[PDB]
């Protein structure tokens, strides 16, 4: 990707930035290891890698609609882009009964 | 909190001097010779009337106590209004009544919003921001219904 | 998934990210590659949904281009192929008509 | 459906635009004038009217 | 019984009011509250409107001819007080037009008719509707200058 | 803030360079002298 | 041939007032008269001074 | 909003005087006169008031 | 200098334009209106729709 930008409720979430920002800089700031490999990330959390303590999150549930813009390089093959989004929920165990609360 | 006496750029601006009267200074800028209309309008008794009239009326319109106003600005205003409007047929009292009316109204038009402006100034000059809390530091509201109802994942049985 | 591309006979725009009181909308079409000015009319008809309910009877593209703009300015298509849909009696007025 | 559905739905922004209405756009209003009539009446010339 | 004509009313509505029953019947019909409504009876309502028109025989009264009834709302309480709320069309045979009248009337157990209301369908004579209306949409009236404390006009009045 | 006796609110800035009415008189005092006052009865359409 | 009418739907406060309160609108209408004069033809059946 | 009108209802007679050219064909002269009236709506009924 | 010289020396004749101000050109205002929505609805013809 030459440029990556997230759009929330029709507005830029952040100014669009070069793919290198997302590959090298973001991991540096928030994760344990910088992947080196073509992995792009963006955090809504401050200095987290689960951390066993939340420190910022994006409430996608309350976003009316989201899209993300990928500016593709010129020499790419056709194929897939997977998007993963680790998130918080509450495990609720009571009276012998389990399940996950949203 | 506030000083009641101003360390003027020029202290003892009018009054407290024998070299020249106020009237003569007005006559020079007017380029007019003395006449009963000039000598009464620019007299100390008339300037004192105007200063006291402005202080009393301001206190009557507002809740604020003001002192005598910068005389250099007042005398320029008196002469300025005088030139723009000095109409009389020889009836000095009637002419002064109209001319003093114009000076008092023009002065109050500056003093009245001026007092309001100052009171608001010191309000903000003294403390950070307006002192407002959640009223000032109010982030926008979303007010959409994408997730006003959270679908709790499950409802356990009561036991 | 395999990377194949197919043309849409029916293409819709999801206005799900828009959460504000809207005065009017403006519709254009242009070539994907030629990211430039000079718009084209490729629409035979259009209709509008709120929560899967029709808002009005489907109208031809010529209605949206030639007629609808009467409400506001520039109801013409000399070189323009800009069509609109209003939710107000006028679009131009400052007043929130 | 249609306009009826649009009227039922409610947003917070509405309190600043349609709450406590002040005017409407569908009740024609106008003012009244002393009757008058226009006439275009010729004037005369004093002097020669040429180049 | 019934109501006085609103202080502000047209002459037509003042005459219709003049012909209502402002006096209670035996003033016994206080015993129960609200009717029960299960009638599928039609022609009965035509006769009640006709009877209210049969009540208007004033020397200055318009000629009133019956047309038809809609919204034939009837029910009866358990004291046999039969309540009607009737909307109907009447033709003026002298000035050539029709109006809708509202008839609110009751029957006692003996079927004697008293009229609680007799008036034109349309109301609010003063036209005090909240919205005022604009002659132009793309005109923004110029914002009032908020004056200094004295409001100007009082300032020149005070200053001689 | 009510005891505002040290404040000075008047600013006669609009009154510097004023002529007798809105005309271009080349205000400059060309006549190096007294310029006595002209009586003015406020009678408009016809002076008398 | 289809006829499309743009209908205005009001909220309840106004819809009620619209029914209960009478209205008097200041409106315009057209009037016309036709006339087919010979209209000063070369033909001798007319004249250039014509009144309608 | 009206900005003036001529009330024809009280006119005894009106004529339009047209001075014609001399290169005309025969045909129609179609005269329109947009005018004002009052539309009264009450009790579910409308009508034009003269 | 600048527009200040124009702002300040508004002069005697201009008293008819700027004296005792009545409106401001610098405060945008709007009035709240009566909620409505529009729907375009097709009507049908009674009778043949031809020449």
């Amino acid at each position: 990707f030459t440029e990556v930008k997230l759009i929330i409720n029709g507005s830029d979430r952040f100014s669009g930035r070069p793919g290198a920002y997302f590959r090298l800089v973001q991991p540096y700031e928030h994760h344990v290891r910088v992947p080196s490999k073509s992995v792009y990330v963006y955090s809504f959390a401050l200095e987290d890698a689960d951390s066993r303590q939340p420190n910022g999150s994006a409430n996608f549930t309350r976003y009316d609609s989201v899209q993300l813009q990928l500016t593709l390089n010129e020499n790419l093959a056709s194929g897939r882009v997977q998007i993963y989004a680790p998130n918080f929920n509450i495990l609720r165990i009571a009276a012998g009964m389990g399940g996950l609360a949203f | 909190a506030f000083p009641t006496e101003n360390p003027y750029k020029l202290s003892g601006d009018f009054g407290n001097s024998t070299l020249e009267p106020t009237v003569t200074a007005a006559l020079r800028i007017l380029h007019e010779s003395p006449a009963p209309f000039n000598t009464e309008f620019f007299s100390r008794k008339n300037v004192d009337f105007i200063q006291k009239k402005l202080i009393s009326e301001t206190k009557r319109y507002t809740s604020f106590d003001i002192g005598p106003q910068n005389e250099d600005e007042l005398i320029m205003m008196m002469a300025g209004i005088y030139v723009q409007d000095s109409t009389f047929d020889g009836n000095i009292k009637a002419g002064l009544r109209k001319l003093n009316t114009l000076v008092i109204t023009e002065c109050l038009k500056q003093i009245l919003p001026g007092v309001r402006a100052y009171a608001l100034y010191v309000r903000d000059a003294s403390l950070p921001f307006s002192g407002g809390g959640e009223e000032a530091f109010k982030r926008p509201e979303l007010a959409t219904l994408k997730g006003s109802k959270v679908l709790s994942g499950f409802l356990p049985l009561d036991r | 998934t395999s990377g194949q591309t197919y043309n849409k006979t029916d293409v819709y725009v999801d206005m799900k990210e828009l959460n504000k009181p809207v005065k009017y909308v403006e519709i254009i079409a242009y070539e994907q590659g030629s990211t430039s000015f000079d718009y084209v009319d490729i629409i035979e008809s259009a209709t509008f949904y709120l929560n899967s309910d029709e808002q009005f009877k489907t109208r031809a593209g010529e209605y949206f281009s030639l007629v609808q703009p009467y409400q506001h300015f520039k109801r013409s298509d000399p070189t323009s192929n800009i069509s609109t849909f209003s939710f107000a009696l006028d679009a131009g007025s400052f007043q929130p008509n | 459906p249609g306009a009826i559905s649009q009227l039922v739905s409610y947003g917070a922004q509405d309190v600043y635009l349609t709450g406590n209405p002040q005017i409407t756009f569908f009740k024609a209003v106008y003012r009244r004038y002393t009757n008058f009539a226009m006439e275009s009446i010729q004037q005369t010339f004093d002097g020669t009217t040429d180049f | 019984f019934a109501d006085p004509v609103p202080d502000t009313a047209t002459a037509f509505d003042v005459v219709l009011s003049r012909f209502t029953d402002k006096k209670a019947p035996a003033d016994l019909l206080k015993g129960a509250t609200f009717p029960e409504a299960a009638p599928y009876t039609d022609s009965e309502v035509e006769n009640i409107s006709k009877l209210a028109l049969s009540r208007v025989k004033g020397p200055d009264a318009p000629v009133l001819s019956f047309i038809s009834v809609e919204y034939a709302a009837k029910g009866v309480d358990n004291k046999k007080n039969t309540h009607y709320d009737i909307a109907f069309m009447v033709y003026d045979q002298v000035k050539n037009f029709s109006l809708k009248l509202v008839l609110v009337a009751v029957l006692d157990a003996k079927n004697k008719l008293w009229i609680k209301k007799f008036s034109s369908f349309n109301s609010f004579t003063p036209k005090d509707k909240g919205p005022k209306g604009v002659e132009n949409i793309d005109e923004t009236p110029l914002a009032e200058f908020i004056p200094d404390f004295v409001q100007f006009s009082r300032l020149y009045k005070d200053n001689a | 803030p009510k005891n505002l006796q040290a404040q000075n609110f008047l600013t006669a800035t609009q009154w510097i360079g004023v002529n007798t009415q809105g005309s271009s008189l080349k205000n400059a005092n060309y006549d190096l002298r007294a310029d006595p006052i002209i009586p003015k009865a406020d009678v408009g359409p016809w002076m008398m | 041939m289809k006829l499309y009418t743009d209908f205005v739907f009001l909220d309840a406060p106004e819809r009620i007032r619209m029914s209960e309160i009478q209205h008097e609108y200041l409106v315009t209408q057209l009037q016309w008269q036709g006339s087919e004069p010979v209209t000063a033809p070369g033909d001798p059946n007319g004249s250039t001074n014509r009144k309608i």
